[PDB]
DNA sequence: TCCTCAGTCGCGATCGAACACTCGAGCCGAGCAGACGTGCCTACG
DNA sequence: CGTAGGCACGTCTGCTCGGCTCGAGTGTTCGATCGCGACTGAGGA
């Protein structure tokens, strides 16, 4: 959301002096001059930032700041002097920082003159090359620094590689004048054996590795894993990488962004990814929900080339019909809430579906209304009117 | 380390000293340390994990050098740093100094080091970063036992 | 070890080795010009 | 008199885990030739 | 008499070569089970 206000109109200035920002056709001195997007855009990027405050400062330090806040506004409240102590109940910026330097002995400065002070997110460009002859990973990561909302980023930038021995971390010091980084490869001997390969967290699991590179152990990439910077990432990686990242990653945005990535390529291998997702329970419930719009769209890219039925519909009779009749839908039971939300969304998406002539199939048309025609809904503790509003969608 | 508390005797004092004079604490708490459980890997001589670290902490004493200077071409002299690592080859520390750093010889800043104008001196927090003070106290073992071995 | 160690003395022969270099190119400036 | 039948021993048979050997990538020190300067000393006006 | 053109060190520059570590890659050994035929007591014809 924030780098979409941002790069759309100026930016977002948190802390302004007193004009500060005259990118923007209203003055930032005052609340009741503000625009009401602006507002909600300065709500939401004050929490991301104290979100990175928290990065750099652990978080019982952080809810230790907070708890000397209010405790020296609670000493404050009780006292009767008319505002010789009342004040201490009201925050400053100075106030906060030095509090913070208070309880951790670090100062936070840097990242308070570069996310507070500037008004700026920053814009990366990546592409990596594996060289084979000294097994290391050649990042290039250039910055787009010229656009209106943009700024130029000089920190470090943490950076997760999944080879074959598993996930490894590394740091990388972006100096302006910075694009190539070389990063050393482990070894690939959990391809001689099969082996099973570990992941980012403890757990280790079955890959299918016949889609990889013969030279190059590295499954996937990727820039700024932990959301550190207000940053957007446009990473080139290959397209079986995005599949494994799509599949056996446990972490849900880089299931969300291989996912939004996966529309780019719309090989067989891609559509067999997100429909391993959506028939995956023990996957989170909104990654699912965006792999039925992605499926959606691959479907309307790679028409005259579809073998079976429309996607998802077999899908559909799979998980939410009865055994014995595939086209009369099961009656209402939305006690599970996430087979409740998936089967609410997938006519949604299915309706995307478009043939040959630019219409949509008569197939999944009728689909949805003998959805429409056989709902019962006498028998769940919970009502109705979301899924059938949701039909008329 | 297990450690157990044990009572002072009750003859013995602590006597600070400094430049200016003695000063005495009574102490009651002693502690015993047991056998250490290690946490920290020591490097072992000629490593690549010890030669990295005389690398990082020449880098960062470097970086403190430039920093305190005042000069606004920051600036420094190649023996604060030979008083500072005298067991090292001046060819290390010419190579630690040739990024960021080049020799004036003549004109105004002569016999120098400056700070290069393109090169961004590091924050305060990248230095930390560089190196952790436990890297510095695995390396005083090594050395210290690759002493009392030799 | 110093039996196969087999320097101040080597330092000034450097010296000297150094000083001949330099004569032996200021003799080839002095050909070239 | 039988009459096969259930539980277990010895040996080949392959398989996974570990261990020894190789080979190159990369860094570090030494070494050497030389330049870029300061001081220290002579033929010409 | 003055006055500008040649000799020693100091510190850095740059290239070459040899040595050391370290991990990837590949071949070799050895216990750990799996299966087969057989041993050997055992309750019914």
């Amino acid at each position: 959301k924030i780098v979409a206000y941002e790069l759309k109109t100026g930016g977002v200035l948190l802390h302004p002096i007193f004009n500060p920002a005259s990118h923007l056709h209203f003055s930032i001195k005052h609340p009741h001059t503000l625009s009401w997007e602006y507002y909600s855009m300065f709500q939401c990027k004050a929490h991301l930032v104290m979100r990175l405050i928290e990065n750099r400062i652990s978080m019982e330090f952080m809810l230790q700041v907070f708890n000397k806040l209010l405790s020296l506004a609670s000493t404050a409240s009780s006292q009767k002097f008319q505002s010789h102590m009342w004040s201490q109940m009201l925050v400053s910026t100075s106030g906060f920082l030095k509090s913070i330097s208070n309880v951790s002995g670090k100062d936070i400065q840097p990242l308070i003159k570069q996310w507070v002070d500037q008004s700026g997110v920053v814009k990366f460009y990546g592409s990596f090359a594996f060289n084979r002859k000294r097994n290391v990973l050649e990042l290039e990561i250039k910055q787009d620094y010229t656009s209106p909302g943009t700024q130029k980023y000089v920190g470090p930038l943490k950076v997760t590689v999944q080879e074959l021995d598993g996930s490894f971390n590394h740091t990388l010091q972006i100096e302006e004048n910075s694009l190539k980084h070389d990063i050393p490869c482990h070894s690939k001997s959990r391809r001689n054996k099969k082996k099973k390969i570990p992941l980012m967290n403890g757990e280790e699991v079955d890959m299918d590795l016949s889609a990889m590179d013969a030279d190059s152990p590295l499954l996937w990439i990727r820039i700024d894993p932990d959301m550190s910077v207000l940053r957007k990432v446009e990473f080139e990686q290959a397209d079986f990488m995005w599949q494994y990242q799509l599949r056996y990653e446990r972490d849900v945005v880089a299931q969300q962004e291989s996912i939004l990535a996966l529309e780019k390529f719309p090989t067989p291998a891609s559509r067999l990814a997100l429909t391993d997702i959506l028939e995956q329970e023990q996957c989170f419930y909104r990654v699912r929900m965006s792999a039925c719009f992605c499926l959606a769209k691959i479907a309307n890219s790679m028409v005259s080339t579809w073998t079976g039925p429309p996607a998802m519909k077999s899908l559909f009779t799979r998980m939410f019909c009865c055994k014995s009749c595939p086209n009369i839908v099961k009656t209402n039971n939305f006690m599970s809430f996430q087979s409740y939300f998936l089967q609410k969304t997938m006519p949604v998406a299915m309706a995307l579906l478009r043939d040959v002539h630019n219409l949509c199939p008569k197939e999944v048309l009728t689909f949805i209304l003998d959805l429409i025609k056989y709902n019962d809904n006498r028998k769940n503790k919970f009502s109705d009117n979301y899924y059938r509003a949701e039909m008329i969608d | 380390a297990p450690i157990y508390l044990h009572k002072m005797p009750e003859t013995d004092f602590l006597i600070i000293r400094t430049r200016q004079g003695y000063y005495i604490r009574e102490l009651v708490d002693i502690f015993v340390v047991g056998q250490q459980c290690p946490l920290f890997e020591v490097p072992g001589p000629n490593s690549k994990r010890a030669n990295t670290h005389i690398r990082d902490f020449l880098q960062v004493f470097i970086y403190r050098l430039f920093w305190k200077s005042k000069d606004r071409p920051r600036r420094i002299r190649m023996e604060d740093i030979k008083k500072a690592f005298p067991s090292h080859s001046e060819s290390s520390i010419r190579k630690r100094l040739k990024l960021c750093a080049d020799f004036k010889r003549t004109g105004m800043d002569s016999n120098w080091w400056v700070l290069k104008s393109d090169f961004r001196l590091p924050t305060e927090e990248e230095i930390r970063a560089m190196v952790s003070p436990e890297q510095c106290c695995a390396y005083y073992s090594m050395i210290a036992a690759e002493q009392r071995l030799k | 070890t110093k039996d196969e160690e087999f320097h101040r003395e080597e330092m000034r022969k450097e010296r000297r080795r150094i000083q001949e270099q330099l004569r032996r190119l200021k003799r080839n400036q002095e050909k070239e010009k």
